[PDB]
């Protein structure tokens, strides 16, 4: 009884948001796992080390928009940070 | 134990067809076989060093993926 | 009780929050985890998956294909500025290259 | 008889060659060599299937790369052939010999 | 107004071990308290990242061991084992 | 009872306590074995009186007797295994080496 | 404000710089060409910095965050920290 | 009538005398005012120490620096002893810079 996780049905729904009747093959979806199983590290280690260098002990919206901001270029790094900022206000207004 | 010859002419001159090539020198052979050796032998290394520390004798994807990973040739698709 | 709205639904999403909630903590990345930190990192990734997803599917429909397979992908990354710089040290099984040729090896 | 001129078929199989994504080395060859490579830092040592075609995939882009390189070196020195010099310059550049 | 810990005093007495009487300005020594503790990131970030592979929660001399291997090459990984190996022993057999 | 500390009981030079402590602090893993602090002061002294033995002869070469930054670029340079580790840092005040290609010396 | 200042990197300075590297002979296009490599350059490590600075509600760039800009771009510094 | 070395003579010597030595060599002062040129266009009033643009200078000599050898050595790969901007662009484009 040994399980294994994965973003598969996310990446699908977000496909079915974007695409309505594109499909997608498996090894395109274990790419897509890949993908953002590695973006997240990225963001999650620099996001540590800022934690770090100020002497923080906690992880807060701040570390993760400054991570993205220090991570993706230009257009991605401005079009993610207002996604995110976004989500976080419609989170805390609700 | 020339498995090296393996790696016949041809194939070398596909590969650089992929690349783009349009003319091969004669002696560009064996030059690219110990390119290629050279890299192979230092990703086994690391991959066999991953391998024998978790106590296993079966090489896996994940110890390649992870040597790789450590030479900054991050490689998608084998991280099942 | 109440019903169990979760979080993903209450921040708009279709990225789990709470699996990057547990993930944030059991990674060993601090020891404390705001709870603005899943939400926040969930809508980024959830916003790059959309973008290389739209590009490759673009590229698909163009080969008159229905279902994305990782050429599709490839295609994708290479031929966008800022993707091809954020993943410009990735390999991605059975891609290919971009077609290509110099300009000086074409004849006359 | 007909004949093509030296450099059509070349060309013709760098579209061909481009246009593709499969793999340009026999496998069987390539397994044997991973396998005697490896017999030197273990004894009896296993691999999965997955393993050796990881090793595959990533040598052929790391070939197909450094042969981009090497032809953008040979152009600069107003040629279309590639020679050794022009792998162990981009090698030297990129900082895999240094 | 808080004190600043370096390796200053160790570095100095591992100097006066090898050269008994040569010294060291002030600048050379800021380049060696940098260059040690690059290497101890280096070393304990591999050691953190090889106990998460095998769902270790403890980091032991073998992932030391295991860490120095991935990150030396050839003379100064042999060298650096021998010379922890005997440290070790050296420490649990007092 | 007499307290003789850690580094004294592994033949050392460097601290094993603070390396412990750094070690804790630094978030790499919840628990830290006995055997890790020893073990990896004992490779970082190991690694410093590399360097240094070569800068102090690098120093005691041009005829000086207190090391400057030149000198252990000139050690790290001039050594395949240290030159191939610290490949790609930059010592402030540490210059170049002297090479000059062959084809642009006269005759 | 302060403006065009990319010209007080004057051709000797360059010139030397080339002369530590090896080269011999130096074209007369080579300068300008110069000027806009470093320019490049320097605005990718001190974007990175001030993203530290203002991270930490601070007003004045230190020597650390240049440090941690370079370091994070692959190019670390030993010296000042 | 008056002495007069040979060109590429007084070159050989400078290189000798720049490649023995660890100085800087860029004025400390436009150097800042560069800097500060940057960060405005960056963030407006900010302030620097004296060891983050002393840091920013030695990181920038080194970059140049290596740039430098690497246009060498394309240069000399073309059969030249002159180095020229194309040279610069092949090092870049084989570094992976642009």
């Amino acid at each position: 009884r040994s399980r294994k996780e994965s973003y598969s049905v996310y990446v699908y729904k977000v496909l079915k948001q974007v695409h309505p009747d594109t499909g997608i093959s498996s090894k395109a979806m274990g790419i897509m796992n890949s993908f953002v199983n590695d973006i997240f590290e990225r963001i999650a280690g620099e996001a540590s080390r800022l934690a770090h260098y100020n002497k923080r002990s906690t992880i807060t919206s701040r570390e993760i928009q400054t991570a993205v901001r220090l991570l993706l270029p230009g257009e991605l790094a401005k079009h993610a940070v207002s996604e995110g900022t976004k989500a976080v206000t419609k989170y805390t207004s609700a | 134990r020339d498995n090296i010859q393996g790696i016949t002419k041809p194939a070398i001159r596909r590969l650089a067809r992929r690349g783009g090539v349009k003319r091969i020198s004669g002696l560009i052979y064996e030059e690219t076989r110990g390119v290629l050796k050279v890299f192979l032998e230092n990703v086994i290394r690391d991959a066999v060093t991953y391998t024998e520390h978790a106590k296993r004798k079966t090489v896996t994807a994940m110890d390649v993926v992870y040597a790789l990973k450590r030479q900054g040739r991050t490689l998608y698709g084998f991280g099942g | 009780r109440a019903k169990a709205k979760t979080r993903s639904s209450r921040a708009g999403l279709q990225f789990p929050v709470g699996r990057v909630h547990r993930l944030l903590r059991k990674g060993n990345y601090s020891e404390r985890v705001g709870a603005g930190a899943p939400v926040y990192l969930a809508a980024v990734l959830e916003y790059l998956t959309a973008e290389i997803l739209e590009l490759a599917g673009n590229a698909a429909r163009d080969n008159k294909k229905t279902r994305i397979i990782p050429r599709h992908l490839q295609l994708a990354i290479r031929n966008d500025e800022e993707l091809n710089k954020l993943l410009g040290r990735v390999t991605i099984a059975q891609g290919g290259v971009l077609p290509n040729i110099q300009a000086v090896l074409l004849p006359k | 008889p007909h004949r093509y001129r030296p450099g059509t078929v070349a060309l013709r199989e760098i579209r061909r060659y481009q246009k593709s994504t499969e793999l340009l080395i026999r496998k069987l060859p390539f397994q044997r060599l991973v396998r005697e490579i490896a017999q030197d830092f273990k004894t009896d040592l296993r691999f999965q299937s997955s393993a050796v075609m990881a090793l595959q995939e990533a040598c052929e882009a790391y070939l197909v790369g450094l042969f981009e390189d090497t032809n953008l070196c040979a152009i600069h020195a107003k040629r279309v052939t590639i020679m050794p010099k022009d792998i162990q310059l981009a090698r030297r550049i990129r900082g895999e010999r240094a």
